[PDB]
This record gives structure tokens, sequence and C-alpha cells, in this order.
């Protein structure tokens, strides 16, 4: 209810370590496919 | 036909993707055809 924000920016961004990680049960992506995520930049990324 | 695992089920389908879908076995989009699962626990699950 209390959901946590943070905001990440001015950087570089390796997400295919967290796509290639035994280690989540789920990993839906509603627009990017998990792959291929490497290639994107974005204004601003927020995480929850 | 598989050895794969029960969580796995849902990946021998078309589109979609995960462990098994993308290095393991690709169903192509066009497939035409059935996916037959049954788990067979006694067959081969053995202690250790």
């Amino acid at each position: 209810y209390a959901w946590n924000r943070k905001r990440i920016s001015n950087c570089v961004a390796d997400y295919s370590v967290l796509y290639n990680s035994a280690s989540f049960s789920t990993f839906k992506c509603y627009g990017v496919s998990p792959t291929k995520l490497n290639d994107l930049c974005f204004t601003n990324v927020y995480a929850d | 036909s598989f050895v794969i695992r029960g969580d796995e089920v849902r990946q021998i389908a078309p589109g979609q993707t995960g462990k098994i879908a993308d290095y393991n076995y690709k169903l192509p989009d066009d497939f035409t055809g059935c996916v037959i699962a049954w788990n067979s626990n006694n067959l081969d699950s053995k202690v250790g």
C-alpha cells in the first residue's frame, strides 16, 4: 500500500544480466521483449 | 516428446518465450498440432 519508488538515471544499463538469471520465476514484459532490451535508451526509469 | 519440467509446460506453445522455448525447443508461430502433457512422476523420479 506504502509502495516505495526509486529513481534511476544517468547511467548505462545491462538488463541482460537480469534476464539471464534463473532466479526470477516470472519475468514478463509488456512492451519490451526481455531480450533486445539493451538497445533502448530512456529518460527516466522508475523501479518499484 | 520431452522430459520438461512442470512449471515449464506453459512454454511448449507457439508465442511463448522462456528457457526451453528459446534454447531447447522452439515451436513455430504457425504451429498446427496438439501438445499432450502428463506428469510421469512414477516413471522417472528417484530419491536423490
